[PDB]
């Protein structure tokens, strides 16, 4: 990675835009639920 | 047979409205959205010596920003086109003085033809499709994104804004089926929109060669 | 083969007109060998869904952009049958740097050493006097990056 | 973008840990009721957004550029952060937010 | 460049953290000026790390993007991760 945040090969060929497609390290990287996808359409309206 | 023929016309005519539609062309929603009887009842039924004839399918439409260009798609009866038949088709192409204009192949064509073509089209570009190829449009396909060619300057901006060169970007194969389909010829660029499961969506550049 | 898929991968998912998702069994064929391009062009055949495992038939048949998804897609498979999880990200820098030149790159001596990079890491890696021979007999300049 | 419901994705920062640790150190009661007016959450959450930045710059295309890149976990935050679930489920006070 | 268009993350990172601590813990270690009091301190790792926290260091980074041209920080506008 560059200091442009773009991930580069040795003659600086441009890999990826941005690290990962969004540039986040994958050390602070936790699993978590959308909580938002599944419930349905009355659901949402009723819990949003 | 003949509904199988006719099952085959009718999608690779509906594949061809919708790489002219993707390539922006001035084609109807209704010729788009074309049903096997409407299709039946348009252009004739039964092929194999019916009124379905293999040159009466031929499309002429026009570019959306400059009706102009008018692309031209023809369509070969022989199994193998032979040199003459290009030879006509060019006569037809300067007559109409048109600039760009398809071909779609049934079985293959020749090497001596992919020859003409090739080196016959710094001013009449011409592009090759095999039968089969128009069959499934290939960009509803899931796995292949949606695909988008960036003009000129959108380029020279893009080019700007990152402080790249033109070599440093990503490279797609000219002969790369999505390519051959949009019909782009070599330094352009095109953007795609892919789905990502970290980003949401991401923006890469191929630059073909 | 017909069989009616158990595992949610491969089963029909769907939004409902109620918005929520409905785990649909649909019947599903798994064929031996490749015959993609066929396959698709066939009656009664989804050409949305329908996939592949080969690598190169695929390439042919949709497009680099396809071999990137699918290959992703499939080392994510190998790797996670055991339900050992690696990170997206590491997956995604393979498969693109795979991609990134256009064609099918393999990771060998084959195609790493069929670049534009420097001569000096091509040597370290296989081939490792034919390369500096090509070299000296190309006069060829390493930037030393 | 998700299809087969798979709800489980990685992004950075544990929303639902960082608010229950928010709760449990400022002993906010979910009893009673809160002070937290939801527009002010909602020009907070905006203007969080407007700080997180992958793509630094103001032209049209590095803009988009950051929307895609920080579109998942902008919709994310959103969802989380949403008025009536701060309301209801959570019921932070203002210092809290 | 000018003080303007100045672009770049303002956080001061891992790597160039490591690479200034260990080369002010050098200077000083071949007897160089202390920028903040010190009190019964005679660690040059230690010393370092209390004077970065005290926001004092006498060097300048010099940031060489993809292209070529160069970008200077001082460490002083930069913010601390920690």
């Amino acid at each position: 990675v560059k200091y442009d945040a773009t991930v580069r090969n040795s003659i600086n060929q441009v890999v990826q835009l941005r690290y990962g497609e969004d540039g986040l390290a994958g050390e602070s990287v936790e699993f978590q639920n959308l909580a938002t996808l599944k419930p349905s359409n009355k659901a949402f309206e009723k819990k949003f | 047979d003949d509904e199988e023929e006719t099952y085959r016309l009718w999608k690779i005519r509906k594949t061809i409205m919708q790489l002219c539609h993707d390539r922006g062309y001035l084609v109807t929603q209704d010729e788009l959205d074309q049903t096997l009887e409407e299709f039946k009842a348009q252009f004739g039924d039964k092929p194999s010596e019916g009124r379905p004839r293999r040159t009466d399918l031929t499309v002429l439409v026009a570019h959306n920003d400059d009706p102009t260009d008018q692309m031209f798609v023809f369509f070969p009866e022989e199994p193998k086109v032979g040199i003459k038949t290009i030879k006509v088709y060019c006569q037809r192409m300067q007559e109409e003085n048109i600039t760009r204009a398809l071909i779609v192949v049934q079985q293959g064509m020749t090497p001596s033809a992919k020859q003409s073509l090739v080196d016959m089209a710094p001013k009449y570009i011409l592009e090759q499709f095999l039968q089969q190829e128009l069959l499934i449009n290939i960009t509803e396909h899931e796995l292949v994104p949606e695909h988008v060619v960036m003009t000129k300057e959108e380029v020279t901006e893009l080019l700007a804004r990152y402080k790249l060169r033109e070599n440093q970007l990503p490279r797609i194969q000219a002969g790369d089926p999505v390519a051959r389909y949009f019909g782009i010829k070599r330094g352009q660029v095109v953007k795609i929109i892919r789905p990502s499961e970290t980003a949401g969506r991401y923006i890469t550049y191929r630059l073909v060669q | 083969y017909m069989h009616l898929p158990q595992t949610d991968n491969k089963k029909k998912i769907i939004i409902t007109e109620d918005g929520e998702f409905k785990a649909l069994q649909e019947w599903i064929l798994e064929t031996d060998g490749v015959s993609l391009m066929r396959v698709l062009s066939e009656k009664d055949v989804d050409p949305v869904r329908t996939t592949s495992n080969d690598i190169v038939e695929i390439f042919t048949v949709l497009g680099i952009e396809a071999v990137r998804k699918a290959l992703e897609r499939e080392l994510y498979h190998v790797i996670s049958f055991d339900g050992s999880y690696v990170n997206y990200r590491h997956l995604a820098l393979l498969c693109d740097t795979m991609t990134c030149r256009g064609h099918l790159m393999a990771i060998t001596r084959h195609g790493v050493n069929r670049q534009d990079t420097g001569p000096l890491m091509k040597c370290s890696f296989e081939e490792t006097v034919d390369v500096l021979m090509e070299a000296a007999a190309h006069g060829e300049s390493d930037p030393m990056k | 973008i998700f299809p087969t419901g798979d709800s489980k994705v990685v992004l950075p920062c544990n929303l639902l840990r960082m608010i229950w640790n928010a709760q449990k150190i400022f002993h906010i009661n979910p009893r009673l009721p809160s002070d937290l007016h939801p527009i002010k959450v909602v020009e907070g959450v905006k203007e969080l957004s407007k700080k997180l930045v992958i793509v630094n710059g103001d032209d049209p295309l590095s803009r988009q550029a950051q929307e895609n890149a920080t579109l998942l976990f902008n919709i994310h935050l959103r969802s989380t952060l949403c008025s009536r679930r701060m309301a209801e489920e959570f019921r932070l006070s203002g210092e809290a937010f | 460049q000018a003080n303007q268009k100045r672009i770049t993350t303002p956080y001061m990172t891992k790597y160039e953290r490591a690479r200034v601590l260990g080369t002010r813990a050098l200077q000083i270690a071949m007897c160089a000026p202390v920028m903040v009091e010190l009190e019964g301190e005679t660690d040059p790792l230690l010393i370092a790390m209390k004077e970065l926290k005290a926001r004092k260091i006498p060097i300048i980074i010099r940031r060489y993007l993809p292209d070529g041209s160069y970008e200077d920080w001082g460490v002083d506008e930069l913010i601390i991760s920690d």
